[PDB]
């Protein structure tokens, strides 16, 4: 709301707030950080008209009216994204896989994932318009239902030697455990 | 005039016309004869409704004594450009113009009331000028016959031979008979 | 000019119309000639009433000295299909499609003032051109001619031939003459 | 155009037009040639009145030259049928139908201004075609005649042949020799 | 088109058209021919600003070319009624109505500015038809016409053979002889 | 249409359209044929500038094409009677009454733009009656302009005789001209 | 009537005619007979539209039967000189200033519906009285249709002299015809 | 109906008439014949924009057919006296007023659209009674003709001779010529 935004004008200025309780904060050293997710929602959003138009907005022009210049003033510095890269995306895979592997580290187990595999994942669970909020949902999902079942009572219990590789025609990972 | 009417919104109450309150329930009115304004003014309610939920079905009610089929044939191609399925129920008349909308609305969703009455008939028009020039504007009427039979058929399911002869004089098709015609697939009685 | 009424709710107060507030207790008003414009506003205003309320009745009055036979024939049909039982009441006048309306009416929910007058007729049309399209056009208005008296001789519990002789001619029926022939169930003196 | 103006109340200052303002006082102005619009709009502030209190009494300024018959009966019959009396005043002229409501006003609350003029005559329509038709025709006007002689004497308390007698011909009756006809009861001067 | 203007009260800042500002300081503008709903906003006016404050006195500015005799009565009527007193300015032209209602006004609140008009006429007015008809409206016309010269002589002062004298043609009077024949107490030039 | 303009206020943004907002500035638009309706818009205008600052003058532009005599009094006596002085600026022509009220304004306050135009001539109009009611109605249009001319002389300050020359026939006046012959002090160029 | 509609704008919901939301999404309505009055309109549609985002592409429907050459050019100069690629799309029928302005879109962004009707004639005139008047009425004629001829022939394509020719009698050219004469393409309804 | 379009402010969401808006950026169109109320509607709109802004220039469009010489008048000298320069950009066909309006726009400032007709003519108008009448009548339009032909070569600069002879008659005149004549300083580049 508004009045919101009228709490912030102070800090940024006076670096003094004063509330009901009347308990003074010190804001010399406090830093402060924000988040604009407008631009994500004007990009899903659909064109009323015969043939949809393509809207490649820029993160500068939002701000310049959902809000006052007054903030941009005091602003001491925008920062603007696009896209991490293609291969990045494939590298999320790798650094959810190390965190994973050293999952299996605990429990003694191994695993192997095909390279060609990882790059698809990646693809399939990065979005442009959710970005990589989903990826983290989807990593887990790929191999922690299969494993669970057979974690219990299996190969997994003592070394592992787990491999993975997806189907050319069914486009779905394989799981085979080789103690 | 318009009676306006209150919606009991979560934020608060709020006043709209009734034509207003019935296009946000995917409601169209196409009332009078057929013009390009009115017909203007129907195909922006159908892009609205579209881009609020495309996957629901648009309802549109048919009272008109036909018109100009200019203006009428941006209604026809806006109905199957949509993705959302126009239903179309026939109330009180239909004439030409107003029949081949109403076929116009995709199947198992089109309605007509009982007491409903349907016509068909050949475009009519007429052109004034030099031999040659009527020759040109004669030519036209006939393809528009011709394009509109071969539109007809497709929806109804009818036989372009069958069509013609029947569109060739005025033909008066009441509800019940527009279903075994083709032009409806049921009169609207239970939902 | 339409005047302005205040209405208070707990909410707060709203300004509305005078039809509009009426619009909100359920009640309609079926005023000039039959037209589809006016008798899309009329049909708009029953499934608005509907929705709001299946339950409760709705109440149509009816002043018109009548007007097309198609426009009224989607009120008609509006009212059937409709589950609240539509209560229509003769003020001043009624006539052919006019009093059709009010015979339509729910079963025991139909009333005529006091000094009201009621008058019924047969369609009144007619056509110009060729022989032959003058047989099919006039051939459709004894389609619309029996099947009015079918629904007329439905509401009143009459004989068919009773109508039809009646209908020929132009019958004006008093208020008290009308519940005789079966248009309304009684005069309403007070509720 | 029609003056706005500001009604002051606790809760803030509300905007009215100068005759929805008098509306709130119940005072309905009956101006200009009685027809089924104009006098549908009297009904709807009648009934509105009368949830509002219907213990107290509305007033009807009544400044017409008269209209159409049958819709001024519109407002009779709910001048009677609803329970606040209906006082009625006579501002300039009154005509056919528009004398007619100002005598139908409550015993004791009937008022006419000092030059107020009023004017009584039989009902005059016109119908042409076949011989069958204008004798139905006729015998309905006929009718109506002894209705509104029948009406008026009730109201005046003349006897029919005092009114049947001077209706016939358009008489002019001023304040005081309306007063002594039974019109109205008394004179606004000083009340 | 209408200028709004901007009033600043103590509650709040207000916008009101030009007409209805003036209306709110008792200024009430009679301007074009006399007609029954020009009149029916004067006496709506009259009656709003008699209960907003009594005490007070209302202004009137008289630009009216002359119309109805019935429905300038009836703003007469509610001049000498309510206790008020109806100050009359003539602005640019006052007629045989406009006149009329000019020395309705209290005694020492009539005016006239240095360069207006004023004309005194009999009534006019045509009826066709029978005879007998003719009789009937010929003598309201008198009695009318002794009415008005009646009315004038009170205000004036001056004897009834003058008024009807004079008045029997039509007789233009200027700002100044005006005063002298007693239709207005004193010219608005300067106090 | 009429485009809306915004302005700046300390508590929020005021909307107001193009005519009202050059009102608050005192500017005052005088366009098209005179008439009591437009006229009386001009002196609610003037009243009400009055009030918010006696003081400060007025400004009246004048690009009207000439109207009737009467309503142009009003609006005369109405800038005499006031204490500010109103500045007539001739916006591209001025006619007979146009001009009247151009030379009506304060001394020193009277402006023509270069390429303006000023056309003046003798009241016109007719009477088509019986030779007695001619002879009143030709007096008074004598004695009109009598008023006009004696009032023309005081504001420009010619001798009657020299109006009465000019005036005898239609005459245009340059912006120039207009100076010299006394109806305006000068050119609005610099200020 | 024109219908209100409800938008759930961030601050709130806003009440506003169908016409105007459509504008709000760049989408500009020509219908009826063109003249001076509702040319302004869409002019102003465009300007405005090219004032909030020249970076974005305007739309504008065709369902006109015809119209005076001085207003529907008022139009055409306005879509030259803006930075926004105005499409044009055929709703019903096109007629000489109707397709003319239905070509003046930007090559590839102009389209057409299926059942769509075009025509195109020469514009028809006439003034009365001297000699002299009419000779200096007659020869502008002259001059400004072959402006039209030759403008039409930019964006077409083809040769003045097919257009020429075609243009002296009324033309009537379907969505496919269109397509192989050059004027414009096919809607992609996938 | 003319379209509403949605204003950005900080306080709150505004709406106005998309001519109304276009005010706020110093547009005013002008369209139709030429007429008393309509003048005065554009003169509002000049005076309002000189107090906003005296410095920046104001805008014109021109689209009208002509109209009443008088009329027009008020707008020119509004034009020359506020101190903003108005940029008269011809969108349509100009008539003999409407053309004389764009020669008063400021120097430097005026463009005309290629495809736009400027047509010039002398003023017609006519009177009909008595000889005495019309000779004042006669003598005035001469004046009136002389008038407006000094003022077109003050702002085309072309000799009083050239002015006579191409207005003597009606003459029409294209965007391109225009230039060479004075009458526009030259075409809008994009």
């Amino acid at each position: 709301h508004p009045d919101v935004f009228n709490i912030l004008l102070q800090v940024m200025d006076n670096g003094t707030l004063t509330d009901n309780n009347g308990r003074k904060a010190d804001f010399r050293n406090v830093v402060l950080v924000m988040t604009t997710n407008a631009g994500v929602r004007e990009t899903e959003r659909k064109s009323i008209g015969l043939i949809h138009q393509d809207n490649s907005t820029d993160a500068m022009e939002e701000i310049k009216k959902i809000f006052t210049p007054e903030f941009r003033n005091r602003l001491d510095n925008i920062i603007w994204f696009d896209h991490l890269s293609t291969d990045v995306i494939h590298q999320v895979v790798d650094k959810f896989i190390v965190e994973l592997q050293v999952q299996l580290d605990q429990k003694g187990v191994s695993l192997e994932v095909s390279q060609e595999a990882r790059n698809w994942l990646a693809e399939k669970g990065y979005d442009r318009a959710m970005g990589a909020r989903p990826m983290a949902r989807v990593i887990q999902d790929n191999l922690k239902k299969p494993l669970a079942n057979e974690l219990l009572f299996g190969s997994l219990v003592d070394g592992g030697q787990v491999t993975v590789a997806l189907d050319k025609e069914k486009n779905e990972l394989t799981y085979g455990f080789q103690s | 005039l318009v009676p306006m009417v209150i919606e009991q919104t979560s934020r608060g109450e709020r006043s709209f016309d009734i034509y207003s309150r019935l296009l946000k329930e995917r409601v169209i009115f196409l009332t009078g004869q057929v013009e390009d304004h009115m017909a203007n003014l129907i195909v922006a309610q159908m892009l609205f409704l579209e881009a609020e939920n495309p996957e629901k079905d648009i309802y549109l009610y048919i009272n008109s004594p036909g018109g100009v089929i200019t203006a009428g044939m941006s209604i026809y191609d806006t109905m199957q450009f949509i993705k959302p399925d126009v239903s179309t129920i026939c109330m009180g008349q239909a004439a030409s113009m107003g029949a081949f909308l109403l076929t116009a609305g995709a199947k198992g969703k089109r309605f007509c009331l009982p007491n409903s009455r349907v016509m068909i008939h050949q475009p009519l028009g007429g052109y004034q000028g030099q031999a040659t020039d009527i020759e040109i504007h004669a030519r036209e009427i006939l393809k528009v016959k011709g394009r509109m039979n071969e539109l007809m058929a497709l929806h109804t399911g009818q036989s372009l031979e069958q069509i013609e002869r029947d569109t060739e004089r005025d033909r008066f098709l009441s509800a019940p008979e527009a279903v075994e015609y083709g032009l409806v697939d049921s009169i609207l009685t239970h939902r």
